[PDB]
Parts: C-alpha cells; sequence; structure tokens
C-alpha cells in the first residue's frame, strides 16, 4: 500500500512540473481547512498492489 | 429498500447544487466532481429516484 499517486488538485499540472504538494482542497462548501470531511479531501492516496 | 418506485428525468432543469445546499441531507455517494459540478453537466439518459 505505499505507493502514493494524486486524486486531487486546485488544477492541472504542467509538462515536466513534478510536484509534492499535501494540501487539503475543499470541492464540498466547508471550509475544512487540514481535515477531511464532504467533499474535502487530502490529495494523495495509494495503490494497493 | 426491498421494493422501491421507479422514476426517470424528461429534458428537466437539474440544478444538482440543492444537494450541498438544502439542510435536510444526512448521506451522499460520489463518482464525480461535487454536487454544483453536477448543476454543470448533461446525460441522454437520467434514472432517477
Amino acid at each position: 500500500y505505499n505507493y502514493r499517486y494524486r486524486l486531487f488538485r486546485k488544477s492541472n499540472l504542467k509538462p515536466f512540473e513534478r510536484d509534492i504538494s499535501t494540501e487539503i482542497y475543499q470541492a464540498g462548501s466547508k471550509p475544512c481547512n487540514g481535515v477531511e470531511g464532504f467533499n474535502c479531501y487530502f490529495p494523495l492516496q495509494s495503490y494497493g498492489f | 429498500v426491498y421494493a422501491w418506485n421507479r422514476k426517470r428525468i424528461s429534458n428537466c432543469v437539474a440544478d444538482y447544487s440543492v444537494l450541498y445546499n438544502s439542510a435536510s441531507f444526512s448521506t451522499f455517494k460520489c463518482y464525480g466532481v461535487s454536487p454544483t459540478k453536477l448543476n454543470d453537466l448533461c446525460f441522454t439518459n437520467v434514472y432517477a429516484d
């Protein structure tokens, strides 16, 4: 389960433009601001290989 | 749940952001963007509650 990939971002990243960032994103109406909830998510989740 | 009634939409105005806006909500499900993005969409099939 160690291999993380990104499910959420505020915008699409550019060609060869690497990004390690782990900021929570708010797609739902709540300003969840550092914790998950209704459509607000930590951006990295992992494959179950 | 064993024997629900059946429905589908008829080219109606799907203001789907109401699922986040209305206070009565107590459960949810997803396979894409939030309910306001569902209000930014259309489909040729519309099987409905």
